[PDB]
């Protein structure tokens, strides 16, 4: 499921490269090893999928993701992010790693709410629907 | 005290004690009416059903099957039909199992030997022909250690029943005036030498407004005897159901819904008994509290379709729904303004082949 | 499959909230499909409001009860052709 | 042993088939007719399996239906007819036999 | 015809084959009231365990004699009619093979 996955931010990269631009070639010509670590159990497997695509963005154009930016969805070929569950205790986790900004699917707007307050103190979230959207919250 | 239990197990057995049915029609009707909405469809099968029993004199053992998505409320006509008839019940699973011995018992040679669960319900229920129900065919274990579909057949052949027989007490019983009936959630897993054998009915699913008539009914007032409430403190208007439906579950079954009634009621019985409110009284603007915030509210994600995306229905192994269909190119196209190479497609997506 | 292709071809976009099914035969007809029913609440769930449907099974869909049809536009079609023209222009 | 021709099919059922069912349902022929037209229309279109396996499904289930109409229904003796069948067993399922033509 | 001259009765196998629902079944009973040999069905159709043919060694635990002595048993004829069904898809695996039996 994570090699549809990642065929899928594949070739949604590819998509947004020449639909952004095109003078780069680097990921169609060019082999490319990803590897994901494990951990993640199969159900939320496909959760991972919206990190792919930025990291071979990051790789593509070469710059450096902004840094601290954990985030977490799922990609659908055509720009359009997903719901992923379980987020709370996601966010905990990034809470202990140091986050200091994050970006989920907006259709998780509800459940994030239910944090208590404590817990979303000196987090910066950002809720999205389209891909585009964090494109322009990394890089720039 | 082996061979004392085993004369127990056997004189408990009825041979012919025959719980007796009612036979009109009338009262048929409204025993079935006063039970369960619509699904009219099994409701007019087993009218005529019984509309041949009273004519060729004697009670009579038939096979049927049901099938639809799960929580449309299979279990729950059968018990309907069990009253109806008149015929004892006795709910029956068999979903993932293996052990042909539990559906024939032990060589009654063997230490602790029972016999199959059947001589169990013949105990229990008393009557010689009850209302089996076995569940989940669908789901049977299917091993290599010995089918026990295979051996289902011996109870539910029609020809092969008539002397069934089980390893705890060897003497062949007589099971052709049970009433057995299969519930699966789709009917194809089911393995072939069996599916021939049973009549297949269809339970349908419900229109989002054929739930609300349901849920008035049938349901709220089912919570409303399991959280111990009476009407007279926690009433539900329609509104808030409709509303309910619409956005916080979408499944064709009723069984989510079910879920939020339940969990809307048991905290009003919270309200009542410490709380607030002598009369806990939900209203559209004070449900979000019970329940929370909305979950669902986006359905159909996209709504322009951006070119290259089309809807498709899909008749999923339980309801249906409405996935998309998506494409992308994946490389420049112009590569070459001469190039001949044919634009190899590549499918993806847990294609079966 | 078919439409999304040419959606793609052409580029312009689907008629909006247009659902579709059927069975496609590599010469344009258009083959019956099983379990209509089903699919057609489902389609009523997502605020569809067209549908396409094999003409084979024209018959089934009018069984159903007369309220879960409420409110539909369908268009039965058998070769492959009409549904092109049911989607796009 | 072989398949059946389509007329072929109307002979057996008529015979050693309704007969059978008829007495299945409990039924006395006084009350059940099936004339021959109602079978072959029902052969040429409900069921094309060259076994006679589902004409005996479809000829079962429009005699326990005739049984319905009985015990409590108003008929006291059901006469299948051609105009009559859509009602007792539905619509067509199969038409368009040939896909293209 | 042949029976009838070489004296005594004789056995003999013969296969049937064809679509399904021709009949095959029905003819076998009536068979076995025209000669007027005993009738007993027997189903192997995608079973594995030999010793369901052939039961088990009596030294096991709850050994029960294979298939065959029981319809010798029930039908109390030496000379019955068995119907073997549906040798086309037999059990063949691993577990013992039943062609080999
Ligand atoms: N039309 C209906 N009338 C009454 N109850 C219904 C109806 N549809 C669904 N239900 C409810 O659905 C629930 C589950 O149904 P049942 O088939 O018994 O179990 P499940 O559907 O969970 O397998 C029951 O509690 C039942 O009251
Ligand atoms: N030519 C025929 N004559 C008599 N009965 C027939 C004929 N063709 C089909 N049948 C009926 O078809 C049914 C099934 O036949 P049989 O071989 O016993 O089962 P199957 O065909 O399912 O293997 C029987 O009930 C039988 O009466």
């Amino acid at each position: 499921v994570m090699k549809e996955s990642a065929r899928i931010a594949y070739t949604f990269a590819r998509a947004f490269l020449m639909q952004h631009a095109p003078a780069n070639d680097y990921l169609v010509t060019s082999h490319i090893h990803l590897h994901v670590p494990e951990g993640a159990t199969p159900k939320d497997g496909p959760s991972a999928g919206c990190t792919i695509v930025t990291a071979l963005l990051s790789l593509a154009m070469g710059r450096p993701v902004r840094q601290n930016l954990a985030m977490t969805g799922e990609v659908s070929l055509t720009g359009k992010i997903l719901p992923v569950g379980g987020i709370k205790e996601k966010t905990i986790a990034a809470k202990r790693a140091g986050v200091t900004c994050i970006v989920l699917p907006a259709e998780n707007k509800k459940d994030f709410y239910d944090l208590a307050a404590f817990i979303t103190e000196g987090l910066e979230v950002h809720f999205v629907e389209h891909y585009r959207e964090i494109f322009d919250i990394a890089f720039p | 005290n082996v061979t004392r239990n085993y004369l127990d197990w056997l004189t408990s057995i009825p041979w012919g004690k025959y719980s007796n049915e009612n036979l009109d029609l009338a009262r048929a009707q409204a025993v079935l009416e006063e039970d369960h909405y619509g699904m009219e469809d099994v409701k007019k099968r087993i009218l005529e059903f019984i509309a041949v029993s009273q004519l060729r004199g004697s009670t009579q053992g038939k096979i049927l099957c049901f099938y639809g998505p799960p929580g449309v409320g299979k279990t729950s006509i059968a018990r309907s039909i069990a009253r109806a008839l008149n015929r004892e019940y006795f709910r029956f699973s068999v979903g993932g199992m293996t052990d042909v011995a539990e559906i024939k018992g032990h060589r009654r040679t063997y230490v602790g030997a029972m016999p199959g669960k059947i001589i169990q319900c013949l105990k229990k229920t008393k009557t010689e022909n009850p209302l089996i129900l076995i569940d989940e065919v669908d789901k049977i274990g299917r091993g290599y250690q010995g089918d026990p579909s295979s051996a289902l057949l011996e109870l539910l052949d029609p020809e092969q029943n008539a002397n069934f027989l089980d390893h705890y007490l060897d003497v062949p019983v007589d099971l052709s005036k049970v009433l057995f009936i299969c519930t699966a959630n789709v009917t194809d897993t089911i393995p072939e030498p069996l599916r021939d054998r049973m009549e297949m009915i269809n339970v349908s699913g419900y229109v989002a407004q054929e739930k609300l008539a349901i849920a008035e009914r049938y349901l709220v007032p089912q919570a409303r005897a399991l959280c111990g409430l009476d009407e007279s403190k926690a009433k539900l208007s329609s509104d808030v159901l409709t509303l309910l439906i619409k956005q916080y579950c979408r499944e064709s079954g009723v069984r989510n819904l079910q879920k939020q009634v339940e969990k809307v009621l048991r905290k009003s019985a919270y309200k009542i008994v410490s709380g607030e409110a002598e009369s806990v009284e939900v209203t559209p603007e004070n449900l979000q509290d019970f329940v929370g915030k909305p979950v669902f509210t986006v359905e159909r994600m996209y709504d322009v379709t951006p070119p290259g995306v089309v809807m498709g229905l899909a008749w999923t192994a339980m309801g249906g729904s409405t996935l998309f269909v998506e494409t992308s190119l994946r490389r420049p196209q112009d590569k070459d303004a001469k190039g001949d190479k044919d634009g190899s497609l590549e499918v993806t997506g847990q294609l079966g082949e």
